[PDB]
């Protein structure tokens, strides 16, 4: 089949050099013009660039946002497309895709999560949400990076559990606020995997 | 310059047997897109030409699965995996890279295949009433021969015309009427063929 | 250049896309091409025999569960004992059983009564259904010969006759051919001649719906362009109610209380259904009527259920969901499901839970859940094609019927959802924006569940135009028996007296194109629907009034005979011309072909009647130079009219000048060629008269051979007692005087010249001068019989000399027509304005061979289009194979539902030497051969077995044929060849050969 | 469904005018640049010209053989393609065909036997072909135009009958030489349909 | 073990007897399974 499998995501500080590789197996790599479409977390897709086919010249067209910063290449005998991401800034935290068409995006690959944050690996600051008088929840403010997983009654309660998608502060940290809704005295265990800091939270009004 | 495309101009096919017409182009018909710009047309005998293949290998809807296309812009090969009575006629290899295209090519003269037959030479001296009409037509008929690569010469040349019929069904041969429309005096002064149904020149005269 | 790659790589994109648009609509036709339901035949419990009489059982809420059959010789006393476990007893005290599965029409098809005795009532009814489902689609059941047309019948083995190991008395080799679901699909494809896959299905209570599945995909793939899906369960033994009762599953009442709290078991019924399936494209392209449209059918098995019998829940949903996916629909796209509703206190709960899962889970409007088995009983392998007919009627009547015995909705089913509304009152189902879709479910006892989706027929039928016409198209009806002929005229009077106001051209197109031409024909050209239902009330008793009746087996090709002078009236063509575009066009053509040589334009001379043709020293077209050209004008136009309504010649016979029309119509000469020829022969023949005359007389020809003399000798032999003699005024007048006193009347023809004598060669000079070599003889279009040599010959001899020769020697018309009769043809249309010499060729047939058929076009003072509709009527009725797709090629005619064939049913139930004295010997061997035939044919009534019927249409197959030849090789003590049945196809032929093999 | 039915053939003289109409029903006429190709009797196809789509605009590309002589047009509201043939010459005796494409001739017309000959309608000069001592035949020399029909024994003998295809002389006339092969006394009949001149031939050595 | 390329089912039609075989309904099933498998009569080495 055509499979554009990608590789090369990770965590860097603004101003680094990161490589994005697009392994194309299933089609003649030299006929298509691979392109790289960026999708910042939770917004619409923005097209980064694309290299023309070697037979179409190989001229690489980039965006206005990343001209002079990113450069895109391709190789047939090794059959890989490259997004060379230089001088990254905070905007490059995103899921970069590799489609097989300049004007006709096709396979799209899988989704390489690249993150450019200035933060360091710290566990959660688990802050509970006391009920007004109702629902019971708990914050996970100031953790980095995502993964994160929050259960209630340690994975016993699954009905009513809403693990709000995480949120980025200006400081580069993450904040999940997981909340259950049930009338009552409940526990929330957050496990920040990169640092392995499992904190537990007992909540009352 | 122009792309010069040639083919096996006189390819014989026998029904039920896979056949293979080929095309050879001087220039390269593989354009940047990775798509060959060669087309395969079929003019079945006395009908409108048909589009069998476009872009070298793609087949045009309504064309049976029989007509396959394999090869590169330079050396192509239309592969008929099953020749029936419908897979006969003239197969034109027709480029698309350069268009102005004054011609469709000589075209592959396809024929239902048998063994080689002996051409039956009949020299028919003109009716004398024709000599009382103002013309002369000695006709050297060549009946029941295949393949059709036989010419008739006039010795003892140049006023000869040509009338071949396409391949018949139950005998699958050809028949030629080489006509010497001629004038009054010069009658008072022979035809043979070099078809590969024989080898030696067989010269019989009026 | 070509706008580099802008007008090229975009010219290849409108092919690679337009090929993708045609290679994706091939995948939507290989998987989801909606197949039509072109016609529906059903013989269901109760009085049901048509899909219309079932809507009078489904719409007025009638249960067909009445009682057990007493016809079938069932014990009915050992079937019922208080002990519920007594081996041999049945638990249901009734059920909807067929009252007509015991009877069958054997001689209708190629079946001997002895063979039809061994035929399983399952296949015996499927044969009559296969005919109905074709006569109801407007497809002549005999036009589907050597055609790709699958037959997919679903049955159950059961047990009919005597156990094959013990054989039988008369049913010995046919017992096998009767008790085999195998031949219960091949028998149908044999009688009709179908060459499509004829497969039989055995999935019990799903056989029919699984057979429509197999048919739907033989149309999606394309293996068969037409299919007859359908299932039958006629139960000839109580064995099933004795074995379905030992598992305690039959309802004590025989009623299938579908989804009701009072379900005390599944009950039962016997029945049959058949659908004519055709893919919608083919159905609407060929014009076949689409009733509804099978969109998607799915077939799955229950898998490892709670036994082989118990139903499965998830498997039922997986087939109610696979049908929707395979049709491209959703649960909310179906308006009323026609569930199995078997009736069991266990099957119905799981079934409804399945319907609450595949539909009820996501419903916008309440699903109208129903079951045909409530009105009928569990028809077993006929259930599923009974349900598709009840859904296809619900759409075709805009009402969904009630499920009887469903007032107490079952307590074991959770109806709280409301997504399923059990149909206990008839809920209107009107045509609207949504296509009306339904689903028919059959879940068998074998575990195989089938679910089909039936959309309404796309209402694109609308758009028909309207008009009126003067063409009184013959209402042609025909049957295989004289009593079937009197009941196919009675079942149509009833349909035109109970379905009133159907355009008469629409009942002539449907009876003509949609009814097979069977060997007892009646045809009448109605002028109203009370002069038709008066003829359809005389044809029901047998009285041929205003109609034409005829027994015409083995008759399919007509000959055109061409009479000479005799219609001196010549005032009937005006009428035909005024009412016939074709007769007002062909007459113009032949006249304008005559005028360049004979100035006389026929049309003015034609408005001139004989009442207007005697003032200026004139008679009834006595001017040879004027009668012969206008005779021709009328004759060729009549022959073109007959060929315009579909009757084409087989041979050609022209009396005196009919030779010239032989030239024209048979292609040997053109209109100009033949017109010049007659016109030129005309002027020459117009210079002799004043001394000669023709005298037709029945006078003995072996006696007027001695009367040959006084210049008056025979010019034509027009039959045994028919002689045209020609000569001068010497014997001319004394013939009448010395003949008419002894009952021999001399019809002295009103002519003034002599032909076929030595008088014609007196103008041999001008005949060869004023004919010329310009009508070059051409090999034409029709065989022809010379009336100068009296021989079937080539069409390349009709030149100037030929006309002289014809006018020189005896016509020998009698010899020509007898050579026709012996040659292979037997029917002759006297193309003329008045059929003179009609009983002459009838005389020919009376004293030689078989009686011939004298069809004729118009008469003296009879030329209206009504008399031409009667001409086509007597032509059909006499055997002539009229093509009715030409008489109705355009007349504003549309197919109309009509009664199917009246099968004259008789109870056929299988329960578990002469010393050369005289021609008296001929008829004695004749009777002997007949009696030994109707004893190897199982005709218990030896009385009669049709003499004109072949040994392949009376069911004289191997067994019958072999034993017949052995009976004859013992009674007559002869050595009949092994292939005698093929050597002599008729009992007439066989008897003639046997009485001819005396030495 | 697509179809490209043509009209406008006939008999004219070198130096005249003639119209060729291409009725297109089944496709949007304005989309495809339509070509006009030509089959000279019994040789390969030669492309005359083509008009580009009205949507594309473009121009009208003709051959080198017919530039300044032929002009091609198209109309959508009346949906017809035109080959206007002017200043004709002997070369235009051929079967002009109108294909839906300018580079990809996908659909074709039946072909119009447009004929440009200086001859007039005359019947055949039926000249027999006496056997040497064998086959028996008969000429049809100097007839015009084609149709032509020669049969043997007046359509009785069909085995061995080889009607020899129309041959045109420099004079603009036609010559068929129909011959049967059978040992023996045979009849050949010829009927020039335009002039209706049926001549019959009896042949002996 | 082997691949079933094509199959065809074709009733004898109006034969000269129910058990009697048709001679031109077998030629149309040896040619329907031979044009549904994409093969020709010269590819089949043997016939069962």
């Amino acid at each position: 089949e055509v499979q554009l499998v990608q590789s090369g995501g990770g965590l860097v500080q603004p101003g680094r050099s990161l490589r994005l590789s697009c392994t194309a197996s299933g089609f003649t790599f030299g006929d298509y013009a691979m392109s790289w479409v960026r999708q910042a977390p939770g917004k619409g897709l923005e097209w980064v660039g694309f290299i023309r086919s070697k037979a179409y010249g190989g001229t690489t067209e980039y965006a206005a946002s990343v001209k002079g910063r990113f450069t895109i290449s391709r190789d047939d005998s090794k059959s890989i497309a490259y997004l060379q991401m230089n001088s990254l800034k905070t905007e490059d935290t995103a899921v970069y895709y590799c489609t097989r068409g300049g004007t006709l995006f096709d396979y799209w690959g899988q989704g390489t999560l690249v993150t450019v944050s200035s933060a360091s690996t710290k566990g959660p600051s688990v802050f509970p949400l006391a009920p007004s008088s109702a629902a019971l929840g708990c914050l996970v403010k100031d953790y980095f990076p995502e993964p994160v997983t929050v259960s209630w009654n340690s994975g016993a309660l699954t009905s009513g559990v809403h693990t709000f998608p995480a949120v980025l502060q200006s400081s580069g940290l993450y904040s999940l606020s997981s909340v259950v809704t049930v009338p009552s005295t409940y526990i929330c265990n957050v496990n920040h995997k990169p640092s392995n800091t499992k904190v537990d939270k007992k909540v009352e009004p | 310059d122009v792309v010069m495309t040639q083919s096996p101009l006189s390819l014989p096919v026998t029904p039920g047997e896979p056949a293979s017409i080929s095309c050879r182009s001087s220039q390269s018909l593989l354009h940047s897109n990775g798509y060959n710009y060669l087309d395969w047309y079929l003019q079945k005998p006395g009908q409108s030409p048909q589009l069998l293949i476009y872009l070298g290998s793609n087949r045009a809807s309504g064309v049976p699965d029989r007509f396959s296309g394999s090869g590169s812009g330079t050396d192509f090969t239309l592969k008929i995996s099953r020749v029936e009575a419908e897979d006969v006629g003239v197969y034109y290899c027709m480029q698309s890279l350069q268009t102005p295209r004054l011609t469709f090519g000589p075209g592959t003269k396809v024929d239902i295949k048998r063994t080689v037959a002996a051409p039956s030479v009949f020299i028919f001296p003109p009716s004398d009433e024709q000599l009382k009409s103002g013309t002369a037509s000695v006709v050297c008929l060549l009946n029941n021969f295949y393949p059709r690569g036989a010419k008739v010469q006039w010795k003892v040349s140049g006023n000869s015309q040509e009338s071949v019929t396409e391949q018949d069904s139950k005998d699958s041969t050809y028949s030629l009427s080489s006509t010497l429309t001629l004038s009054k005096a010069d009658y008072e002064k022979a035809c043979e063929v070099t078809h590969q149904g024989l080898s030696s020149p067989v010269t019989k005269s009026f | 250049m070509a706008s580099t790659d802008s007008e090229k790589v975009a010219e290849y994109l409108r092919r690679a896309t337009l090929d993708l648009r045609a290679a994706r609509q091939r995948i939507r036709e290989l998987e989801g091409e909606p197949v039509a339901v072109v016609a529906m035949a059903c013989r269901l419990p109760g009085g049901v025999s048509t899909p219309e009489e079932f809507w009078e059982l489904l719409s007025e809420g009638r249960d067909a569960v009445a009682g057990l059959p007493t016809d079938r010789g069932w014990d009915l006393d050992s079937l019922f004992h208080p002990d519920p476990t007594r081996s041999g007893t049945a638990h249901q005290r009734g059920g909807g059983f067929l009252t007509e599965a015991t009877a069958f029409d054997p001689a209708f098809f190629g079946m001997s009564p002895r063979e039809a005795l061994a035929v399983d009532p399952q296949q015996r009814l499927m044969l009559e259904l296969s005919w109905e489902v074709l006569e109801r689609a407007g497809i002549p059941p005999t036009s589907l010969q050597a055609s790709p047309t699958g037959v997919f019948v679903g049955l159950i083995p059961q047990e009919y006759g005597p156990r094959l190991a013990e054989g039988g008395e008369g049913v010995e080799g046919y017992l096998m051919t009767g008790t085999t679901t195998s031949v219960a699909s091949g028998r149908i494809a044999y009688t009709l001649g179908l060459e499509g896959p004829a497969i039989s299905v055995d999935t019990a209570c799903s056989s029919s719906l699984v057979a429509v599945h197999l048919a739907c995909q033989s149309l999606r793939r394309g293996e068969s362009s037409l299919a007859m899906a359908g299932g039958v369960t006629v139960m000839p033994t109580p064995g099933m109610l004795v074995d379905f009762s030992r598992m305690n599953s039959l309802a004590p009442d025989g009623r299938c209380k579908a989804f009701s709290a009072g379900a005390n078991g599944f009950g039962m019924a016997e029945g049959a259904g058949m659908l004519l399936l055709e893919r919608l494209s083919d159905a609407r392209r060929n014009g076949h009527p689409v009733l509804a449209v099978l969109r998607g059918t799915a077939v799955n098995s229950d898998g490892a259920s709670n036994g082989l019998s118990a139903p499965n829940g998830r498997a039922q949903v997986r087939v109610i969901q696979q049908a929707l996916a395979e049709s491209g629909l959703g649960p909310a796209d179906i308006d009323a499901v026609e569930a199995h509703g078997t009736g069991t206190r266990l099957g119905d709960p799981i079934e409804a839970r399945a319907l609450f899962e595949a539909y009820g889970r996501d419903r916008e409007q309440p699903l109208h859940l129903g079951s045909v088995k409530s009105n009928l009983g569990h028809t077993q392998a006929a259930a599923g094609v009974a349900g598709v007919i009840k859904m296809v009627l619900a759409m075709r009547a805009g009402t969904l019927p009630r499920t009887l015995h469903a007032s107490e909705r079952s307590k074991e089913i959770d109806w709280s959802s409301g997504a399923i509304s059990l149909l206990d009152e008839p809920e209107p189902w009107p045509a609207g924006a949504r296509p009306r879709r339904a689903g028919v479910s059959s879940f068998g006892i074998s575990g195989t569940n089938a679910h089909a989706i039936i959309e309404e027929a796309p209402q694109v039928v609308e758009g028909e135009r309207v008009e009126a016409g003067d063409v009184v198209a013959p209402w042609v009806l025909s049957a295989s028996s004289a009593e079937g002929l009197r009941a196919q005229a009675a079942r149509l009077a009833a349909h035109l007296r109970e379905h009133p106001g159907q355009d008469p051209r629409d009942i002539a197109y449907s009876l003509a194109t949609g009814r097979a031409a069977l060997p007892h024909r009646a045809a009448f050209a109605p002028v109203d629907e009370s002069a038709a239902l008066r003829v359809l009330d005389g044809l029901a008793t047998g009285n041929a009034d205003g109609a034409a009746v005829g027994t015409s087996r083995a008759q399919q090709r007509a000959v055109f005979v061409f009479p000479g002078q005799g219609w001196q009236w010549a005032g009937m063509a005006v009428d035909l011309l005024d009412t016939s575009p074709v007769f007002a066009a062909a007459l113009r053509e032949c006249a304008d072909a005559l005028e360049p040589h004979l100035d006389f334009e026929v049309i003015p001379f034609l408005r001139a009647e004989a009442a207007r043709r005697e003032q200026d020293a004139a008679l009834s077209t006595e001017r040879v130079d004027v009668v012969q050209p206008v005779m021709f004008a009328v004759m060729v136009s009549l022959a073109s009219m007959w060929r315009a309504h579909g009757v084409e010649p087989a041979a050609v016979i022209g009396h005196s000048q009919g030779e010239i029309a032989a030239a024209c119509v048979a292609g040997a000469l053109s209109l100009d060629d033949a017109a010049r020829v007659v016109a030129l022969r005309s002027r020459v023949i117009a210079t002799m008269p004043g001394n000669k005359g023709m005298a037709s007389i029945a006078a003995p020809a072996g006696e007027v051979r001695a009367r040959i003399g006084d210049r008056v000798e025979i010019a034509a032999v027009n039959g045994p007692r028919s002689v045209v003699v020609a000569g001068d005024s010497d014997e001319l007048d004394r013939l009448v005087a010395s003949c008419t006193t002894e009952c021999i009347r001399a019809k002295r023809l009103a002519v003034d010249y002599a032909s076929h004598s030595s008088h014609v060669e007196t103008i041999r000079d001008a005949l060869h001068a004023e004919l010329g070599e310009d009508f070059h003889p051409l090999p034409g279009f029709v065989p022809f019989f010379s009336t100068v040599t009296g021989r079937w010959t080539q069409p390349d001899e009709l030149d100037a000399g030929y006309w002289y020769r014809n006018l020189r020697r005896t016509v020998r018309f009698a010899d020509a027509v007898r050579a026709l009769a012996e040659q292979g043809y037997r029917t002759f249309l006297e193309v003329s304005a008045h059929p003179i010499l009609t009983a002459a060729i009838e005389e020919i047939g009376d004293g030689s061979g078989a009686d011939l058929s004298a069809i004729h076009s118009l008469r003296r003072g009879d030329g209206s289009l009504a008399d031409f509709g009667e001409a086509l009527s007597r032509a059909f009725a006499a055997g002539v194979a009229v093509d009715w797709e030409s008489v109705h090629l355009g007349t504003g005619a549309r197919r109309v539902p009509l009664p199917t064939y009246p099968f004259q049913r008789e109870r056929v139930w299988l329960e578990p030497l002469a010393s050369l004295p005289a021609p008296e010997r001929e008829k004695a061997l004749f009777e002997l051969v007949r009696s030994h035939a109707a004893a190897v044919l199982g005709h218990a009534s030896a009385e009669r077995v049709p003499a004109d019927q072949a040994f392949a249409e009376l069911g004289v197959d191997s067994l019958s044929a072999l034993e017949l030849r052995n009976r004859l090789g013992a009674a007559t003590g002869v050595r009949l060849p092994t292939t005698t049945v093929f050597d002599h196809p008729d009992v007439r032929t066989l008897a003639a050969h046997l009485t001819s093999e005396l030495g």
